[PDB]
């Protein structure tokens, strides 16, 4: 599912135009996926905090 | 006290529309503010709640803090919310939890007197010892000196 | 110090928390733009040759692979956070319910009228 | 009367049946477990009259009726009479019936199993209930009381069960069932009031002495000191009004009746009393259980309305109990009603919605299903 | 979560589990090596209730649980139970997921293969630990104790190891696996306290006796004169408060229990006891080694906390030992916690960073790898 997630770029048998296109396409792919990565990291910090929250209130409810 | 205009904020407007629609009826003929407190029972029976003469007489005493038998729309909306917490929606518990992580800048899972203090300073509102402890105990239900997260919810649910 | 005092003090407190969380989401957005720029390094597509762009396309192939990899990492991390949230939150569900839920109802009303 | 198919709850003893619907904290009405029948020959015609009377009808017209109770020590011996009482309970007065509602029944853990089998058959075949559950009275008392742990003295009309529960689990090896209940306390009272010159034999008289007990009697924290004064002075006497305008004046009999709870030998029973019985239910449990049961002596059912019972029980158990240990007693205003109330709580709990026997499982298995599905 | 990707350290004995992170000076938490299970039928509904409880949950809810130990005299025989104890340890008390940290576990090398193989497998396959290392208890004890040379006496709950080490080297032919441990001392005490009128036969009772032993018992350097008086006078008895408020007093039995370590015949064991076993481990080493081990007997593990034990052991060895020579015992406060402390030290050494099994080598080789990479 990751080899699917990555895009198999046409790399070898193209001209300058479509090869630069492949390059910039997958580059902007990496770009927006770093955006989603950092969003997920922020969510992940929030959820870890709320997890410590949950254990705290458990002790408060335990 | 300030919970009057608080409720005026806290209350939603589709409420106050029918609030005034039903408020239109109290006038027993040629009245301009001469509302009585014996009718407090009946008027609490009108607006859609199911009250009992005990709480009717209490609010006869618990309300009319002005003693004139009168109640402002501010007092109206508060004694709505001070019993029926028709407050400012208590935006969530989980939006609240994301707020609570910012309360516990120290990633505590609990708003302590320190986090209470620093966060109210982030408001700009100064720290009187009552302030934080008024907020602490009103939130620190466990009275651990600090407001844990669900302590914060029951604390700041029904709160903007 | 009626419900007025504490409720509106915590209203100002919940509002500074609201601004704090808006600022935290703004950190998400801005540091996300920064992670965009840096984590995904730009392309020097101007004025280069054939084999260089070949290797650059292989490089962005491997880089979408790695960014997808890290992204699934952080996704499954949030997913296991969600799993343990379900767990601990159901714990608190049961615990707090025991404190209130069997006591949470309204009966014995018409005793005053019947 | 109702706009939802809420479960109905009925607490059926040898005294009265408490009944109402789930998601109330009280019965809607009380239905004495009584079927009345005339003991006289009619002379006038065009007088209305019933072939048999039930519940409150049976008590209201009791002047010429003999009143019988279909339940003995928790067992229905006459279920045809219970069906008439139930029909009235459901269709005339509570205005709800099993036909359109699931039904919960309350029972003791050692109640003879055949008794649940018959009640199960009746609610499914006579009242067409869509579903059933028979619950433990001790469980119901603990829910009503806000507890998961304790010794529940369910003080029924014909039997007291006495079962320890810990962390929601039964501890059956420590059940100390006793054949002493509110109806036996009444027997002692009528015998001692007979000694004073007021015999109670016939139906009207039987109902009066029960009523005297409920309104005049108490246990007190110290029987012997209470008697030293009550047996010596008229200041401890109370005159009760009899239906015909005459009165009965009662002295130390006022507490000697209730005392049978602590002194079962008063009615010929070979027992040390309810505090010893409670003590053994705690003491026969493992030592890491004992501390929680000592801290949770739960009074429920009837007779717990007697003044001084909370103090009499806590002090006697404390005396029997090891030192250092804290002995505590629960005796809430939800007394006598707490079993019914617990039935309401249990029937309505979300955690209990899958615990109901449906009228599918019932017909495939028959009435004996209650023995596998409930307890 | 930590300021370094430090190894996590967990010392899992047959008694208790000590856990924390490498680099600290103490475990963050200690758990009983127990998984508890209810032995009663639930009566109430919506009560929560787990299938099994672990560690401190198992002990806190023990009133109705049977308590089992997954480790048998140093060997894990139930690895599903140890995985649950570990998950609790790592996620609820240490609050660190092993996926981001190496983990160090401990065992005696005398352990018959299965323990190190399964310990390695659980951490790599259920916790996805990036690396593993199964350590030697004697090594860990000597680091904690400030020694490179000496004999480790780890007389804890499971088995006594008694392994000699010289200049950091094992002298394996002199290691005597001994079936005399703290768990046997508890069983003996349960039986002699039964003779006194306080029977202890159930799980709760076994835990009580272990608590009595830990707080009331001592060995005495001179048990013969101590029992001549303790068995004759109440003035040497110590009172212990049982969970239900009852009191047990213990006299010569207080030391009679610990004495088993020197008198193993008390539990039916054919052994010379720990002092002679230690002596024989010294004797079995070369003549130019013997003197360094006589001067360096090192206490570790459990039971080494009994009053009079350092003196009892030094004097018994001195009696068996040759003249001129000074026989000495080292008994650090890091007693019982010394294997865990050693784990923290070892995990963190620069000379031990090549000893870790990575989660690559593990999968290529399988769990049998522990025999090539750890020792």
């Amino acid at each position: 599912i990751l080899a699917e997630r990555r895009k198999v770029l046409a790399i070898d048998h193209l001209n300058e135009d479509q090869l630069r296109e492949k390059a910039k396409e997958l580059w902007q792919s990496i770009y927006n996926l770093e955006a989603e990565k950092f969003d997920l990291q922020e969510k992940f910090k929030q959820q870890k905090y709320e997890i410590n929250v949950l254990r705290n209130r458990i002790n408060d409810n335990q | 006290d300030d919970i009057y205009k608080a409720a005026v904020e806290q209350l939603t407007e589709e409420q106050k529309n029918e609030f005034k629609a039903a408020f239109d009826i109290f006038v027993l003929g040629a009245e301009d503010g001469c509302i009585s407190t014996k009718e407090l029972g009946k008027v609490m029976r009108m607006l859609g709640q199911n009250p009992t003469p005990e709480e009717l007489q209490e609010m006869i005493d618990e309300v009319d803090e002005d003693g004139s038998g009168t109640v402002d729309f501010d007092e109206f909306l508060v004694m709505m919310v001070r019993c029926m917490k028709d407050d400012s929606k208590g935006k969530s518990e989980e939006e609240l939890s994301d707020l609570f992580r910012m309360f516990d800048k120290n990633a505590d899972g609990y708003i302590d007197l320190d986090e209470l203090k620093i966060m109210l300073q982030a408001t700009g509102e100064t720290i009187t010892e009552d302030d934080i402890e008024e907020l602490m105990k009103d939130g620190d239900k466990n009275n651990d000196g600090r407001i844990d997260y669900d302590e914060f919810l029951e604390f700041m649910k029904g709160v903007e | 110090i009626s419900a007025s005092r504490k409720l509106q003090l915590k209203t100002l407190l919940l509002q500074i928390a609201k601004q704090e969380l808006e600022r935290e989401a703004e950190e998400r957005r801005g540091e996300k733009g920064r992670a965009l720029s840096t984590r995904c390094q730009p392309l020097e597509l101007a004025g280069l040759g054939f084999a260089e762009l070949q290797d650059l396309c292989r490089q962005l192939h491997a880089r979408v692979d790695k960014v997808d990899e890290e992204r699934y990492d952080i996704e499954a991390k949030v997913t296991k956070n969600i799993t343990e949230i379900a767990d601990l939150t159901q714990k608190i569900f049961d615990l707090r319910g025991k404190f209130k839920r069997p006591t949470l109802r309204r009966v014995r009303i018409s005793a005053d009228a019947m | 009367d109702e706009d939802e198919t809420t479960a109905l709850v009925c607490d059926n003893g040898s005294g009265l049946v408490k009944a109402g619907f789930a998601g109330d904290d009280a019965p809607r009405a009380v239905f004495p477990s009584i079927v009345g029948r005339p003991r006289h020959q009619g002379v006038m015609v065009g007088m209305g009259q019933k072939d048999s009377y039930v519940g409150d009808e049976a008590q209201s017209k009791r002047g010429i009726l003999t009143l019988k109770y279909p339940i003995e020590h928790g067992i229905i011996t006459n279920w045809d009479d219970m069906e008439k009482i139930w029909h009235h309970t459901f269709y005339n007065e509570l205005r709800v019936a099993p036909e359109e509602h699931p039904t919960l029944l309350t029972e003791a853990p050692l109640n003879p199993k055949a008794n649940r089998e018959k009640m199960t058959q009746i609610m499914f075949e006579t009242f067409n209930v869509p579903a059933m559950y028979v619950a433990i009275q001790a469980v119901l008392s603990l829910y009503a009381s806000g507890r998961t742990t304790g010794i529940v003295l369910d003080s029924g009309d014909g039997v007291t069960h006495n079962v320890p529960i810990y962390e929601g689990y039964a501890l059956p090896h420590a059940i100390m069932r006793l054949d002493l209940a509110g109806r036996d306390l009444t027997d002692y009272l009528m015998k001692i009031l007979t000694e004073r010159g007021y015999s109670f034999v016939t139906t009207a008289e039987r109902e009066i002495v029960r009523d005297i007990k409920e309104k005049l009697c108490y246990v007190a924290l110290d029987f012997e000191n209470e008697m030293a004064t009550a047996a010596s002075s008229s200041s401890l006497e109370k005159s009760y009004e009899l239906p015909d305008g005459q009165v009965i004046t009662i002295g130390n009999e006022r507490f000697r009746c209730p005392e049978t709870l602590f002194q079962p030998s008063f009615i010929g029973m070979e027992s040390a009393g309810i505090h010893e019985t409670t003590y053994n239910s705690i003491m026969k449990c493992d030592i890491d259980i004992r501390k929680d049961l000592y801290a949770n002596n739960v009074m429920s059912g009837g007779t717990t309305m007697y003044p001084g019972i909370a103090d009499r029980m806590q002090k006697e158990i404390t005396a029997l109990a090891p030192s250092t240990m804290k002995i505590k007693i629960i005796a809430p205003p939800e007394r006598k009603y707490s079993v019914w109330i617990g039935g309401s709580i249990l029937a309505s709990l979300s955690t209990f919605q899958q615990m109901w026997i449906t009228k599918q499982e019932y017909d495939e298995a028959g009435p004996s299903i209650v023995h596998r599905k409930c307890f």
